[PDB]
Order: C-alpha cells, then sequence, then structure tokens
C-alpha cells in the first residue's frame, strides 16, 4: 500500500 | 557502502539559475525514490522534491512549484535538481535523501548537504593567520578571514588531532564577509616536539591552505 | 498536501529527565510517522519509523508512540549526547513533509570559563588588518560578558561574538570574542585586554599582553 514501505 | 555526495552549491545571484547533483554510490537506484531536502540557516528541514527510480512519481513543494525541476541521469547512478528564479528564501543546504522500508528494516541515508547561497555578493576566498600559543595547557588556533559565501570546513593535522578542537560558528563582518576562528587546546608539554597544522578548505573559491601554527 | 505541527519548539532538562515531544498531522498517517535528530553542523539521523520502531544503534532510551493523527516521541533519560533538534516525520506517499523541529538543550553545574588571549598575526598585520581574540572555553552557563579594553579604553562596534553548540559529553559552551581594527589603529595603543565576567568566577577575570613583547 505505501510506496516507502515492501 | 551507500553513499550521496551533493555538489553544485555556492552564490548565486538572485532571479538566476543554478544546477544540483546527487551522485549515489553503493546501491543501484532501480527502486524507490530519491529526494531533496533543504535546510535553510537556523531553519527547520523543508521536503522540496522527490522522483522515482524510473523518472516517475514527480511531486514538489508548494514553495519550489513551477521554479525547481527535478531529473535522474538514465545513464548514471544520479540525479539532478535545476533550481531557476531563485530568491533570498531560497538559502539553504540542500540535502540529496534516500528512505524506504523492507523486512530487512530501514534504508535511510543522507548526503553532507550543499549549501546554495543566493545572494548578489562576489565570492571570495579567505586568508589564514596562526592564532599563535603564547605564555598547564596551552591553546592555539587558526584565523579564517573574509571569505564568501559559506562555508570553510577547518581541520588539524589533517583530521589527526580532534579532542579539543573548538570551530566555531562563521560571523557575517561588517564588510559582509564571512570569518571564523578554529582553536584547540594541547598540552604545553607537546609545544616543542609536536607539529600544529590547521587545514582549511573553502570549496567555493578552490582554496586550501595548510597553516602551521607556531609560538 | 499533509502539514506536520510539531511541539514543543524548545525545551531545556537535566540530565536523567523525561523529555516529551508530540506531533500532529493534519491527517490520517496511520504509523507512517518517523523522527528524526539532527545535531549541530550534522546531517539528519533516523530514530524511530512506523511510529514506534527503532533504527538499529538507536538507544532504548528513545521510544515512540501514536496512531492516525497524535504522536509522540520520548527520551526517557536526557542525555548530554541527546542535545539535538528533533524532527517528526509523515511518509504517506511518494513525498515527505517534516514538522518544525524541537531543539532539546540540557541543563547542568555552573563551570567557569579558562580565558586564552592572542595578539594579531604578523602575516595579517602586513595584510594591513589587525584581529585580536580572546577564548573562553568550556563552560556553563551560555551567559557570559567580554568587554574589551585598550589602554584601559572600553570599546564599542569593533567585536564580533561566536558560541558553540553544548558539547556532546560535559554540556560545556566555548565563547570566542574578536576584537578587529586597522593596523593603524593597532600599532597605535600599547596594552590589549579583555575582561570577562561569568557565574562561575569570583572576580572578572582579565587577560592582557602588551602590543610587541
Amino acid at each position: 500500500a505505501n510506496p516507502n514501505v515492501d | 557502502q551507500v553513499k550521496l555526495v551533493e555538489s553544485g552549491g555556492g552564490v548565486v545571484q538572485p532571479g538566476r539559475s543554478l544546477r544540483l547533483s546527487c551522485e549515489a554510490s553503493g546501491f543501484i537506484f532501480s527502486t524507490y525514490g530519491m529526494h531533496w531536502v533543504r535546510q535553510a540557516p537556523g531553519k527547520g528541514l523543508e521536503w522540496v522534491a522527490v522522483i522515482w527510480f524510473d523518472g516517475s512519481n514527480i511531486y514538489y513543494a508548494d514553495s519550489v512549484k513551477g521554479r525547481f525541476t527535478i531529473s535522474r541521469d538514465n545513464s548514471k547512478n544520479t540525479v539532478f535538481m535545476q533550481m531557476d528564479s531563485l530568491r533570498a528564501e531560497d538559502t539553504a543546504v540542500y540535502y540529496c535523501h534516500r528512505n524506504f522500508y523492507d523486512g530487512s528494516g530501514p534504508f535511510d541515508y543522507w548526503g553532507q548537504g550543499t549549501l546554495v547561497t543566493v545572494s548578489s555578493a562576489s565570492t571570495k576566498g579567505p586568508s589564514v593567520f596562526p592564532l599563535a600559543p603564547s605564555s598547564g595547557t596551552a591553546a592555539l588556533g587558526c584565523l579564517v578571514k573574509d571569505y564568501f559565501p559559506e562555508p570553510v570546513t577547518v581541520s588539524w593535522n589533517s583530521g589527526a588531532l580532534t579532542s579539543g578542537v573548538h570551530t566555531f560558528p562563521a560571523v557575517l563582518q561588517s564588510s559582509g564577509l564571512y570569518s571564523l576562528s578554529s582553536v584547540v587546546t594541547v598540552p604545553s608539554s607537546s609545544l616543542g616536539t609536536q607539529t600544529y597544522i590547521c587545514n582549511v578548505n573553502h570549496k567555493p573559491s578552490n582554496t586550501k591552505v595548510d597553516k602551521k601554527v607556531e609560538p | 498536501d499533509i502539514q506536520m505541527t510539531q511541539s514543543p519548539s524548545t525545551l531545556s532538562a537535566s540530565v536523567g529527565d523525561r523529555v516529551t515531544i508530540t506531533c500532529r498531522a493534519s491527517q490520517s498517517i496511520s504509523r507512517w510517522v518517523a523522527w528524526y535528530q539532527q545535531k549541530a553542523g550534522k546531517a539528519p539521523k533516523l530514530l524511530i519509523y512506523k511510529a514506534s520502531s527503532l533504527e538499529s544503534g538507536v538507544p532504548s532510551r528513545f521510544s515512540g508512540s501514536g496512531s492516525e493523527t497524535d504522536f509522540t516521541l520520548t527520551i526517557s533519560s536526557l542525555q548530554p549526547d541527546d542535545v539535538a533538534t528533533y524532527y517528526c516525520q509523515q511518509y504517506t506517499s511518494y513525498g515527505r513533509t517534516f514538522g518544525q523541529g524541537t531543539k532539546v538543550e540540557i541543563k547542568r553545574t555552573v563551570a567557569a570559563p579558562s580565558v586564552f588571549i592572542f595578539p594579531p598575526s604578523d602575516e595579517q598585520l602586513k595584510s594591513g588588518t589587525a584581529s585580536v581574540v580572546c577564548l573562553l572555553n568550556n563552560f556553563y552557563p551560555r551567559e557570559a560578558k567580554v568587554q574589551w579594553k585598550v589602554d584601559n579604553a572600553l570599546q564599542s562596534g569593533n567585536s564580533q561574538e561566536s558560541v558553540t553548540e553544548q558539547d556532546s559529553k560535559d554540556s560545556t559552551y566555548s565563547l570566542s570574542s574578536t576584537l578587529t581594527l586597522s593596523k593603524a589603529d593597532y600599532e597605535k595603543h600599547k596594552v590589549y585586554a579583555c575582561e570577562v565576567t561569568h557565574q562561575g568566577l569570583s572576580s572578572p577575570v582579565t587577560k592582557s599582553f602588551n602590543r610587541g613583547e
């Protein structure tokens, strides 16, 4: 979901 | 390992342009994005722009929209930011920054920053004068006078001497040029045997001075 | 974008005290908040991520809590090495926004300064200018007065001071006062002295030298 996470 | 090196700072006239670059080492810019974060003197951090590894997902802060252009080199591991119509409020240290999160943990890195000075003044290299130890412990130092713009970096014995070193923040003189002093306290036992040299670097003017300080 | 509001702006506390810093997001950021520490003259360093998790190497006295819109950074035992400015940050999307920052200062016992005086170098005198430096080393608190006397004549408008940030281990300050004169006006008078008053000194200490000895 978050573009900076996984 | 990972390192980010910014370059392109220095003085720039109000209303003119300046190009910053950030060279990325120790990783491939093939994932996530790269950020520019700036910090005005004595102020807080302000995110400025972002670009993804493939050139997409470009966003700017409202304070720089329409004036700054972020881009990446399609041939190298380097990102750029073109800065146009610069004003006094744009004077700041500009940091290259990379941040993301995996199952491995956080990946957060910062360059040491490059100082953009939006000014009508000219660049001037400094003069380096010794603060000689004179008549327990003794203090000596170097006076780095009459330079523009900031910054000046000072080390002692090529970085081999750090304990007891105080490099004071620069001071803006009546002339409009900066000046600072870096001092160090040593045992007076060493004044006859140890050599003390201050290394002064003013990148905006390509000034590198090694000054030996003697009683 | 999402606005981050941080408080307080400044705080001072003693060694071992609990420091509390709060941040508010203008809209829900879930738990995508990070806390950065920035010391004087250096780049920021990530301390806390996802509101509560610690970055590698961060001491256990740093903790974080909160969700959605309200978040808190806590230093359970403030140490001299924690003297820095702290910033919250959201990373919900591609960009970032930071809080205004909280400068954390530390309180400690009074320490008197060591005063040194430096005559102008001969190369600067050949350059046409003259600078006399008086150095106050490793003292607390920051408040001090440095008075320049040239032949016991008080000076004004020709001196400038600079102060370091609190030392990362003993939290003292150091101050430099520079009396800048013209070479012609320097080679005039004989005695140059800096008088220093500070809470740690019983009576004002004066460092002096005669011109050319």
